């Protein structure tokens, strides 16, 4: 629990509702590009976020330590670096990363340094992708 | 003789509620006569014995009634026959008594060699758990108008509550006969994660998110979200209706 | 005059004792394990441990060659040879919940199995609820000092039965991998009276 | 006076006639049988019989206790003085045990009928499906009716003038269990003699109606005296003699019919220790002495 | 008397021996393996090993054909693995046990985890569109120390029983050990096989130990 | 009886089989090749080899057309690769294995590693701007020694099974294995195709070699 | 696993944050030209530096060896030489190297010689490029 987001707090029970709220906020009022918008992020761009998170979820799902190891923490920091990098490449990705406060959750995971915190963060991201599905498509 | 169902022995213990009080003060004092009291007594006895016999003989019921007599009822037969005759018994009692006398029951599942004395004792204490039912702990005395369904703690009713549980059971039976026959494995997932909700809630909202995620060409998400809609307001109702549906439709 | 035999049973490969028929679904646990009636914690019934230990000893002390040792240690009522008991087994409650909760893991697991048809090559997925490995079951066995001469032989047989259980299983589908156990902290201390040879009885179990 | 509180660490089988069912309390003849078996164990059965037959150690049966609420079976009052109000009907029929401090309140009326039964919750009866494994024959499935108590709950025994020998026997009875499948994993308890103060006043009280607190059979002399304005109930106390040194086989004993432990009398009688095994080679005894709780209606 | 058969199951290729669900995400591991629930170590169920070994031995004790029920296969198979036939109940001589990963430290010597995620997919042919799938597999090079208890009902069949046991271990060499074996997975090897007496000193255990170790 | 089909797979061009588990940097690699987790040695999954061989052989044997579902292929493909149809289950007579590259010492003699980096790009036909990628690829000249298990069930149609095995192998030789085959990658060759008896001896095993080597 | 960027040791978890600090410090207070001007380092030059790091990282990563061999260390010393050449050619590149400890980081890798040290160095440089793309833009 205790996953800070920037304006609110998602505990272990409250990731799916926040994810659906963020997706609705994304689905409502789509992004504005140079040409007034308006296309939305692609399924194979939230893909990259999902496999990035899973590349540590697979390594943390099967363990019993309360606090994450230095190898897992390094990979979470690297996920943060990657999500910072790819946001600069495309603006339709950066609005997804901002409106859904990925960076605050990652930083809180890196501050808690606990297994349950990262499990909650991964659950939040997975619910986010799941809710992008069934609202959009393509 | 069943083809799809369960290999359990269902029993029924139906006891009319406050019949002794219906004799002590139920009949009006002004309309008090030996002939009227005898008429009521004989009507109730004839109802029980004769009409239980005739109602079972009306069409093919797999029931082997042990005792009808008066004010009491014992039955042993097919589990689904017990379940679908409980409603027949309640509606017939309401029709014959003009919705004046309450009745309580109790159903238990037993093996083919379970102790019949233990069967009767367990069904009796379930019957008592149905007798001591109160929606709120403020009024004096119990409503007594309830049925226990395989557990002493599972005290359901015969009113709009049972109406809801049976509407849910019929809807689930109609809808969930024909799935993709592969995605149905989520049913036990739901059952074992809703067995009791006072603990880690993460997996429940996770299953909600998974149900939202499931996206193909199917019935859609009308009933796939009606499951969620009925998954919060009716928790014990959903688990009870779902377990009844599972036992009815189990390939056993 | 009364001896209590302490010790701990450690689950090694996961154990499935008993069947309590209730609350089954389509998936379900097709066979659950025995639990406490109130706390719902899994347990080893004293009858199960007693019967399996008696089985191992009877098949050991005889080898197809019950005897006086088995009858005097577990009792008898057959037709004329009524021997009362010396061992008084108890229900063994799950001790490891403080430890098992530190791993954020339940005390029981659902083992997924199947049988594959040899004619149609068609599988059949059964689920077996199982008490996870590493669970500890501290127990107590009360022994009555009816005779002071036979104590050494009785306790040698008790230790032998424990040892036979070490190379066997305790409950459920053992030959299919389940139910391996071990014993440690095996001590006997007199509870009522005073046995001067309690040292050699502890040395019997210590060995 | 001397409440013996029994705290059970395992479910118990206190069967009444068969193994598939258990009841929640054991009677005083069961406890005397257990203590006599212990005394035979340590070789002083004669002194124990002398003590119990000379009223030096007379006890009631086992009643439930919940959180320092000592319970008693619903006394068999004639209810002649309650038809004016309350519910003289099946409301006071599912009520099995009432507290012993609130008896005069119950006797005079004003105790809630519904409230007590949900308040009275001490564990629950359990099924215990067992088998006799046979190597090549078919296994023999049987079930044992058991009963597990709550955490702060057990049984309590009323004893007048506790004895050093009785204290010695109760230490031995800890490690041999009490009830049906005690050599299996069921009978197991620890006890505390636990002298009490608010309870001895109830038994130092007086009154016209006497409440029998132990399943007792009057002597042939005072049966007529005791059976006058009495509201009693009989119960057969038989079964099989539990001893390996009796009649060289498994033989039943003479069924004894005794007044239940909730019956009420106007005449105090002192019961007897009854020889129910005579054809065997040791005296099989049925403890049926009387233990009373006088009240005034 | 009771004998203990020790050995090591070494994974030649990745093994997907599991079917247990452990709260898996949508696209993280679409098929996890069975593990020790407390230690999270990968696990070879004794039921899985017993069933595959019994299938291979019962087919190779006919030979080549096995279409009957497990209780009608062969006297050797019934006396080794167990029969529940009503007329003649047979007690199994082999007591298999669930097998856990032994050389996790040796795996960490190479800075590798215990398992892996193998990405597969399926190509439809009327539309030529793929369909991925990720299955978890224990790493090739993983070692599983096992003990299988054997009980001597009579010492006139122990030599042939260990002949059959070694034969079943050899037949597992050229088959898989449960999972997507036909598609690469599940290949195992048996090493350091030995038999020792649990209590006592069996007279002819040297023949058993020389026939298990070949 | 069971037979082991040995042989070597030699890469003619670079060969890429996808599957990614960790740590794809932002200037180094965008699609790594599947590797043996312990030894880091690149491998050919048995799933991919089996799937490509089955596709090519099923397409060749049926009519030259193949649009059906795998459990409705021809009887040779069904009996050789398996079938999961409800009432008609064919047990596979082939057990493919994961195939690690064997000639790493030969590669190290030439002072090269077993994998290269291939720089590709796509050119948007509108603006003529290039989008570069970076495909890891196992270098040509790499050799993958394999072993396929053949379960000798029917003693008479083993010859037709092996003729179809050789036909599928030859179809792979005029095609690609894994990855971006139509864009240059994936070419392979087969050599030292020899079937040997897993245990015992087979009467037509000298015949099965000469229908594999020819 | 403990790099020596400047006067502050860099571990395996603070590489992203310290690279972000380095980029923001350069972005906030940039290099001043000799001819009274302001300019940054181009994306092409830092991309070439990353390519240089990608040349050696692409061969180091496909290994399980604890310590880098003599060939990898030779290539690392060559990359340090090319860093010095780039610093000597364009003063903005020298400033970019000096504000970070990219020379000090490469020297620390050369002195440690372990595989994990260079892995952390590659992580740090990748994060430098990531936060250039995020903050500097394109
Ligand atoms: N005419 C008449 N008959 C019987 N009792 C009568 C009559 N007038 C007054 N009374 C008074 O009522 C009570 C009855 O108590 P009880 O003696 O226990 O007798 C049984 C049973 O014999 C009797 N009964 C059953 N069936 C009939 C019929 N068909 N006709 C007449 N009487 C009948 O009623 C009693 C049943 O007891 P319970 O089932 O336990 O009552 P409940 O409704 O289930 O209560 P609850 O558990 O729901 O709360 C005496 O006081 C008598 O003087
Ligand atoms: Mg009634
Ligand atoms: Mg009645």
């Amino acid at each position: 629990t205790e996953l800070k987001i920037g304006n609110e707090k998602v505990n272990s029970t409250n990731f799916g509702d926040f994810a659906e709220k963020a997706i609705r906020g994304i689905n409502h009022k789509p992004f504005v590009n140079s040409k007034g918008g308006e296309q939305k992020i692609t399924t194979s761009k939230i893909r990259g976020i999902l496999e990035l998170v899973n590349k540590v979820y697979n390594r943390v799902i099967n363990t019993n330590d309360v606090e994450l190891s230095e190898n897992i923490l390094a990979d979470i920091a690297y996920i943060k670096v990657k999500i910072a990098y790819e946001s600069g490449r495309e603006p339709v990705v950066k609005d997804f990363i901002q409106r859904t406060a990925f960076t605050a959750a990652i930083t809180d995971v890196m501050n808690q340094r606990t297994r349950e915190s990262f499990l909650l963060f991964a659950r939040y991201v997975e619910s986010l992708i799941a809710y992008f599905k069934f609202y959009g498509g393509k | 003789e069943v083809e799809v169902g369960i290999n359990r022995l269902g029993v029924l213990r139906a006891d009319v509620d406050n019949l002794g009080q219906a004799f002590i003060n139920g009949i009006p004092d002004d309309y008090l006569s030996i002939s009227r009291t005898a008429t009521f007594s004989r009507a109730m006895s004839r109802f029980f014995k004769n009409y239980l016999n005739q109602l079972l003989a009306e069409k093919s019921y797999k029931i082997n009634v042990i005792y009808a007599g008066g004010d009491d009822l014992f039955m042993i037969g097919a589990w689904q026959d017990i379940l679908d005759f409980s409603i027949v018994l309640k509606q017939k009692f309401a029709d014959f008594t003009q919705n004046k006398l309450s009745i309580s029951a109790g159903i238990g599942m037993f093996r083919e060699k379970y102790p019949v004395a233990r069967m009767a004792s367990l069904t009796g204490d379930l019957e008592d758990a149905a007798k001591d039912y109160k929606p709120d702990e403020r009024a004096v005395q119990a409503t007594k108008n309830a049925v226990t369904l395989f557990d002493a703690t599972n005290v359901f009713s015969w009113d709009t509550l049972e109406n809801d549980i049976f509407v849910k059971l019929d809807a689930i039976t109609k809808n969930f006969e024909k799935l993709d026959e592969t995605g149905k494995a989520f049913i036990y997932r739901l059952i074992d994660l809703l067995r009791g909700v006072n603990e880690n809630q993460q997996i429940n909202i996770a299953r909600l998110a998974y149900t939202l995620s499931r996206m193909e060409e199917k019935i859609g998400k009308t009933f796939a979200q009606e499951l969620y809609n009925w998954a919060n307001a009716d928790r014990k109702t959903l688990i009870m209706a779902l377990e009844i549906y599972i036992l009815k439709t189990r390939e056993r | 005059m009364k001896l209590v035999i302490e010790g701990t049973i450690v689950l090694k490969t996961g154990m499935h004792i008993g069947g309590s028929s209730d609350f089954s679904a389509i998936g379900a646990v097709d066979s659950p394990v025995v639990r406490d009636t109130l706390t719902r914690l899994p347990l080893i019934p004293g009858s199960s441990l007693k019967g399996k230990m008696r089985y191992l000893l009877a098949k050991e002390l005889n080898n197809g060659i019950d005897q006086d040792e088995i009858l005097r240690l577990f009792g008898s009522s057959e037709k004329d040879k009524i021997r009362r008991a010396r061992l008084k087994f108890n229900d063994i409650k799950l001790s490891n919940l403080a430890e098992l909760e530190t791993f954020n893991v339940s005390s029981t697991e659902v083992k997924f199995e199947n049988t594959i048809n040899r004619k149609t090559a068609v599988a059949n997925p059964r689920q077996i609820e199982r008490v996870i490995a590493g669970s500890k079951f501290d127990f107590e066995i009360f022994y009555n000092l009816d005779d002071i001469k036979e104590v050494e032989k009785d306790f040698e047989n008790i230790k032998q039965g424990f040892d036979l259980l070490e190379f066997d299983y305790l409950g459920g589908h053992g030959t299919r991998g389940s139910g391996r156990i071990a014993f440690e902290n095996l001590s006997v201390i007199t509870a009522v009276g005073n046995f001067e040879k309690i040292n050699t009885l502890n040395e019997i179990l210590g060995a | 006076m001397k409440i013996i509180k029994l705290y059970f660490e395992s479910p118990v089988h206190f069967g009444e006639k068969r193994l598939s069912e258990s009841k929640i309390t054991f009677s005083a003849d069961t406890l005397f049988s257990a203590l006599m078996i212990e005394a035979v164990g340590l070789g002083k059965e004669d002194e124990f019989y002398q003590l119990a037959s000379n009223n030096l150690v007379k006890f009631s049966d086992a009643f439930p206790f919940i959180d320092q609420y000592y319970y008693i079976p619903k006394p068999m009052f004639n209810l002649k003085l309650e038809k004016e109000d309350e519910n003289p009907s099946k409301a006071f029929k599912k009520l099995l045990y009432v507290p012993i401090d609130s008896l005069e309140d119950y006797l005079s009326g004003g105790l809630d009928a519904y409230f007590e039964r949900e308040s009275f919750n001490l564990g629950k009866l359990a099924l215990s499906e067992k088998v006799q494994q046979h190597d090549f024959k078919d296994s023999e499935p049987y079930n044992v009716g058991t009963f597990t108590f709550k955490e702060n709950t057990g049984l309590y025994v009323l004893i007048e003038q506790t004895h050093p020998l009785l204290e010695e026997l109760l230490e031995n009875l800890q490690y041999s269990g009490i009830g049906g499948k005690r050599n299996s994993g069921y009978g197991k308890f620890k006890f505390e003699i636990l002298e009490d103060s608010d309870i001895e006043d109830l038994f130092s009280a007086k009154g016209n109606r006497k409440i029998l607190l132990s399943g007792a059979l009057p002597k042939d002399a005072e049966l007529e005296q005791a059976l006058k304005n009495a509201s009693y109930l009989l119960e057969r106390r038989g079964g099989f003699v539990q001893s390996d040194t009796y009649a060289t086989n498994l033989v039943k004993k003479q069924d004894l019919y005794v007044f239940k432990s909730g019956s009420t009398f106007e005449n105090s009688f002192d019961g007897d220790i009854y020889q129910v095994g005579k054809k065997g080679n040791h005296p099989v005894y049925k403890y049926a002495k009387s233990f009373f709780l006088e009240v005034s209606v």
